[PDB]
């Protein structure tokens, strides 16, 4: 079972900061990768469809990065109405597994 | 315009049962599967096993076997789970999801809460 | 000595029977058009329920939960991109015909979404020309019980024949001697119909690898 880990669990950035989000993986996931972003008490929707494509209705700013084992999100431009729980869950094969969850603040 | 639309919270004892329906309407319910994720308290997300919605075969992962069961009636685009011989922990949130073009599309919050 | 497994794929796209009530012979021909392409549908889906094994075996794994998806993800923006299976074994997947793009998109809103009126008899022949490949697919099929040889151009056409020579696993000299020959490489490959799973049918065309 290919298992996933976020370095920055507790991660507090201003209004205007470009954060980075990472994942690593126990096996190989060829740029199948996705991220969740769960809102508190609400459900987790997507925002990349594959590790190096934004999903539709998300906007420009989140943009992905990698392949192989080692993979990143990035945020270009943070705002207000972005907060919450993120989690990057691979599908290459199955069981999937989350990530740690990475809790992005305000700083 | 795909809807999943799930049950709400329930509110049980260590050994009763809960029964969360989750009403996929938007699409063929045949073609796509149904996948169950249960949310642990505080923690991170848990990925049980999928149904198929066109067989009606269920598969679950290493952790949730024994005691959690999936089952559906297809004339009414409806998904089920059944919790029995409940126990303290096997509260938190359940979702039901689907494939979209890769990642997961989630349902709603139906919130277990085991009281004694 | 080699074949080479590809994945062919098409958008297929599942509408309800249109409840519109109209008199119109446009309406009426898109109709009859729709219940062809449907019941050609219903016919594709009722097959499913040796130079052939290796073409099965990527039959068997596209049927595996979490196979079909990721052929969805990778082509998502291209028409050509290569895919990995679980084995490990690379595929090349090409997306030949949009057709739940063109009904969902074109004919669906103006049809059902609201009550029926066709301004263009253009649109009636378009879809005519476009389902009409459907069409043979499901007919060779469907009389060959899902294994189509020779391989045929509504399969699989000139154009897109050469397209998975130049991007084979072999040197630019069997290249030379496969796209020269493409009448030849046509009687020596092959067409296994495999699944019609989550809006999306695909087949698997094996063209030969001339290692000598």
């Amino acid at each position: 079972d290919i298992q996933m880990t976020q370095s920055p669990s507790s991660l507090s950035a201003s209004v205007g900061d470009r954060v980075t989000i990472t994942c690593r993986s126990s096996g190989n996931i060829h740029n199948f990768l996705t991220w969740y972003q769960q809102k508190p008490g609400k459900s987790p929707q997507f925002l990349v469809y594959n590790a190096k494509t934004l999903a539709d209705g998300v906007p420009s700013r989140f943009s992905g990065s990698g392949s192989g084992t080692q993979f990143t999100l990035t945020i270009s431009s943070l705002q207000p109405e972005d907060f919450g729980i993120y989690y990057c869950q691979h599908f290459w094969t199955t069981p999937y597994t989350f990530g740690g969850g990475t809790k992005v603040e305000i700083k | 315009q795909i809807q999943l639309v799930q049950s709400g919270p329930e509110l049980k004892k260590p050994g009763a049962s809960v029964k969360i329906s989750c009403k996929a309407s938007g699409y063929t319910f045949t073609d796509y599967s149904m996948h169950w994720l249960k949310q642990a308290p505080g923690k991170g997300l848990k990925w049980m096993g999928w149904i198929t919605t066109e067989t009606g075969e269920p598969t679950y992962a290493d952790d949730f076997k024994g005691r959690f069961a999936f089952s559906l009636d297809t004339s009414a685009s409806t998904a089920y789970l059944q919790i029995s011989s409940l126990k303290a922990e096997d509260t938190g949130v359940y979702f039901c999801a689907r494939y979209y073009y890769g990642p997961f599309y989630w349902g709603q919050g139906t919130l277990v809460t085991v009281s004694s | 000595t080699g074949w080479y497994t590809s994945v062919i794929t098409i958008e297929l796209s599942n509408i309800k029977e249109i409840k519109c009530n109209g008199t119109d012979t446009k309406v009426k021909l898109i109709k009859q058009e729709l219940d062809k392409y449907k019941n050609a549908v219903t016919d594709l889906q009722l097959l499913m329920q040796s130079a052939i094994c290796s073409g099965i075996a990527v039959c068997k794994v596209l049927h595996l939960e979490g196979e079909v998806n990721k052929i969805k993800n990778a082509l998502l923006s291209t028409n050509k991109a290569v895919v990995s299976l679980s084995n490990g074994v690379s595929v090349l997947t090409f997306k030949v015909l949009d057709l739940k793009n063109y009904i969902n998109n074109r004919l669906l809103p103006i049809l059902n979404q609201q009550s029926c009126r066709i301004p263009n008899i253009e649109t009636v022949i378009e879809f005519q020309q476009m389902n009409s490949r459907l069409l043979e697919i499901t007919r060779e099929f469907s009389v060959n019980a899902g294994v189509t040889t020779p391989l045929s151009t509504y399969m699989l056409t000139n154009s897109e024949l050469l397209s998975l020579i130049n991007d084979m696993p072999i040197t630019n000299d069997q290249k030379k001697l496969m796209s020269s020959n493409v009448q030849i490489v046509r009687q020596q490959s092959y067409s296994i119909m495999c699944i019609i799973k989550e809006e999306v049918l695909a087949y698997v065309v094996q063209l030969p690898i001339y290692g000598v």
